[PDB]
RNA sequence: ACCGAUAGUGAACCAGUACCGUGAGGGAAAGGUGAAAAGCACCCCGGAAGGGGAGUGAAAUAGAACCUGAAACCGUGUGCUUACAAGUAGUCAGAGCCCGUUAAUGGGUGAUGGCGUGCCUUUUGUAGAAUGAACCGGCGAGUUACGAUUUGAUGCAAGGUU
RNA sequence: UAACUUGGGAGUCAGAACAUGGGUGAUAAGGUCCGUGUUCGAAAGGGAAACAGCCCAGACCACCAGCUAAGGUCCCAAAAU
RNA sequence: GACAAUGGUAGGAGAGCGUUCUAAGGGCGUUGAAGCAUGAUCGUAAGGACAUGUGGAGCGCUUAGAAGUGAGAAUGCCGGUG
């Protein structure tokens, strides 16, 4: 029924949001680390 | 929680007199300090005064050991630039024997607000006669 | 020089303990019936005795 | 008179008609309880010693089975983004002594 | 859709300011200063719950020492004598007996001396 | 029973008025009038009209006698601020606050 | 399954306007009484502004500076405490003095005793005399499109899919 | 009571003190460069007066219970004048 | 019921709270909604109720869906006030 809906078991998962407080585990640096070329906006080196 | 706490509604204080003739200065001062605080009672409470009053007569003929008569020196500073004073313990005995005993005992008490009040119950006299006969002081022997 | 710290409201009010004004110093005129300053003339009928 | 009883980890000093607070027991509210371990009895009657007094039980009745006030546990470390928060309510058992 | 603030930021900030009543000056008024002091209060209380047990054991032992000296013996020899007999009464109960029942304590000092 | 009068939006700084209000707080009505007439401050005549208006309210609106009256309450509250500027040196301007106050006086017969 | 007056066009309002520049050019802030103006006749203090009554209205602490009306900050009155004392201002213990709850081993204040050098960032290492914040409020930072790969679910199966 | 293999996701490439085996310096440095252990980093609690790196010892929570380690027992300050 | 584990920065993994809008079902409201204020209340945390004042017209609950979805700090921007 439209008021009792249920997706299949294990078929959905919630996305992870970074930069939303220290308790989440991805708060300040958002998983990037400390002060490098790979910690800047725009990324780093070419894939090869 | 069963622990008893003493307070001013039920504190009892009494008076003692102690003879300072033929005793070492430091061995007598350590015992007097344990009495002014109240460490000899079963109702000792840390945050209230429980100890008793002490009268010290015959403040002269207090005895040192070794060469302390000339070697032990007391220093003070007047908080003015270049002013520091000095006096020998053998010289203070013959000119202010009451201060010699009084300062030694006061150095063995905590320097809190309660410590100053607990140190105001000591009376020291250089002779064998005291004027506190309105109370009923009792003779005390040193452990 | 400039202040190193902000002054709190407790310290500010302590400093203003003595900042106030006094009473004028007035007496009653026994011709006017109303108040006047000592050693000054009355302002109601403009009389000064003595 | 009075007795010393061992109610698990700790000891209590009890008289008759006195209400006491202990840690949670398996009894229900209203039923009777017995303290089988008594270490000392005094008063006018002859003083008895230790390690255990031969018999000498104490009886009491259960009044309430509740929990204590909530205390918040909080710790943190400065300059390290680490902290924790926890609540706690400790359960107790209320009793009233009636026969030593 | 656009989600704005309101009724969420104010609610949680009032909870912190309400735990700091009685504090001096701006430490019960301004949120940022009050937030710091409330964290230090929780850190202090955790430490002080465990120091409260060391503070009260010392007080009982001091009182047992004074009572025992009135019977011509020290604290250290009193606990050895009781242990050699098996009294198993802790320091909290011995202190409560010396204050209240003066001649019941003397019933325990004798047995501590009987076993030496 | 009490009577009151209010003067709103008076162009005087609030903390200059409060100095005068400290002298007449708690005095008889006849004594407060004399104090205000003999004090040589700027805000004394302004407060004089507020107390006179409140005294006349106790005689027409109500039925109270002006011989047993006292000054029960006398306080000043802040009003809107007028924002101005002052040209300083080197091409800079400094702000100036022209402040305003609300003045209230209550006179009570007692009871 | 777009915004709801710091948003949405710079501009919901006499806005490319006030204003700024020789000029090209740059550019704001400002919405809300009430269902109905029925927008306070009349009396009192004053030169006036402002107010106290009396009336209108369901309501005037809805009176045009008008729906609701938070915080910083400024004042008035009161229960407990403070003028011999060395304070990151709290925490644990604790007399005395006042109150009475979402009724429960209750609330307010605090004579004294023990312990105790803010937060963030950056560092081998910070109470640091290394950086940043005067206070309060609003706003302010891993998203979407198209491809690749891997994991879970579902349908069919030597076939699957447009 | 771990180890090896195949896949998805990382951070790290400025380290410091103590003891010990050596080079360099001057058998100087809280110096500098290597080998071998510990602790800090990323570790609260007790001792060394105070004192990241020294000695003891690894905090899930509550209790006004007991036994110990380092270090201590005349007074401050708990326990042998 | 018996035993065992539970300090932690960079970083990996898991389970949840709350906010605005949509769908379906079921409800509350002038005999007084949201918002605001106070309170000695409940849960392990994010947080949720109730009572009383003010307020004068909208708003919750259950299961799903989608995001302009959470602020203490950038010599941050705008307004008010020391």
């Amino acid at each position: 029924k439209l008021h009792e809906l249920k997706p299949a078991e294990g078929s959905r998962k919630e996305r992870n949001r970074v930069g939303r407080g220290v308790a989440t585990g991805n708060g300040k640096t958002s998983g990037r680390g400390h002060k490098g070329q790979k910690a800047r906006s725009g990324g780093g080196v070419r894939p090869g | 929680r069963q622990t008893f706490m003493a307070n001013e509604s039920n504190i009892e204080r009494k008076w003692y007199v102690i003879d300072a003739e033929g005793q070492t200065l430091g061995r007598l001062s350590s015992e007097v300090a344990s009495i002014l605080r109240g460490k000899n009672k079963v109702t000792y409470t840390p945050h209230v005064d429980t100890g008793d009053y002490v009268i010290v007569i015959n403040a002269s003929k207090i005895e040192f050991t070794g060469n302390k008569e000339t070697d032990k020196v007391y220093y003070r500073h007047s908080n003015h630039p270049g002013g520091i004073k000095s006096i020998t313990a053998g010289e203070l005995r013959r000119t202010n024997p009451e201060r010699l005993i009084e300062n030694s005992i006061k150095g063995m008490l905590p320097s809190t607000r309660l410590g100053e009040k607990q140190g105001k119950k000591l009376f020291v006299y250089g002779g064998a006669e005291h004027p506190h006969a309105a109370q009923q002081p009792e003779n005390y022997e040193l452990r | 020089a400039v202040p190193k710290r902000r002054t709190s409201k407790t310290r500010k009010n302590k400093r203003r303990t003595h900042f106030k004004i006094s009473v004028p110093g007035m007496t009653e005129c026994p011709n006017c019936g109303e108040y006047k300053l000592s050693h000054r003339v009355c302002k109601n009928c403009g009389s000064y005795n003595g | 008179m009075f007795a010393i009883i061992e109610t698990g980890g700790k000891q209590i000093k009890v008289e008759e008609g006195q209400e006491i607070f202990v840690e949670k027991l398996d009894v229900n509210e209203g039923d009777t309880f017995t303290f089988d371990k008594v270490l000392f009895v005094g008063g006018d009657s002859v003083k008895v010693g230790a390690p255990t007094v031969e018999g000498a039980t104490v009886t009491a009745t259960v009044n309430k089975q509740g929990r204590g006030k909530k205390i918040t546990v909080f710790t943190y470390k400065r300059r390290k983004n680490s902290k924790r928060k926890k609540g706690h309510r400790q359960p107790y058992t209320k009793l009233t002594i009636d026969k030593i | 859709p656009r989600v704005k603030g309101g009724t969420v930021t104010r609610a949680r900030r009032k909870k912190t300011i309400k735990l700091a009543k009685g504090y001096f000056g701006s430490k019960h008024t301004l949120y940022k200063v009050a937030k710091q002091q409330v964290m230090k209060s929780g850190q202090y209380a955790f430490r002080d719950r465990r120091q409260r047990k060391r503070d009260f054991r010392k007080l009982w032992i001091t009182r047992i020492n004074a009572a025992a000296r009135q019977h011509e013996m020290s604290y250290s020899r009193l606990m050895n004598g009781l242990k050699k007999a098996g009294i198993d009464i802790n320091r909290k109960m011995l202190s409560e007996i010396a204050i209240s029942d003066e001649k019941a304590f003397a019933q325990l000092v004798t047995k501590a001396k009987d076993a030496l | 029973m009490e009577a009151k009068a209010v003067a709103r939006t008076i162009r005087i700084a609030p903390r200059k008025v409060r100095l005068v209000l400290d002298l007449i707080r708690g005095k008889n009505a006849a004594e407060a009038i004399a104090i205000l007439k003999l004090t040589n401050k700027a805000s004394s005549p302004v407060i004089e009209k507020v107390l006179m208006s409140a005294l006349a309210n106790a005689e027409h609106n109500y039925d109270m006698n002006t011989d047993e009256l006292v000054v029960k309450e006398a306080y000043a509250n802040e009003g809107p601020t007028l924002k101005r500027f002052r040209p300083r040196a080197q091409g800079r301007a400094s702000a100036i606050n022209k402040r305003t106050s609300h003045i209230t006086i209550v006179v009570s017969d007692g009871k």
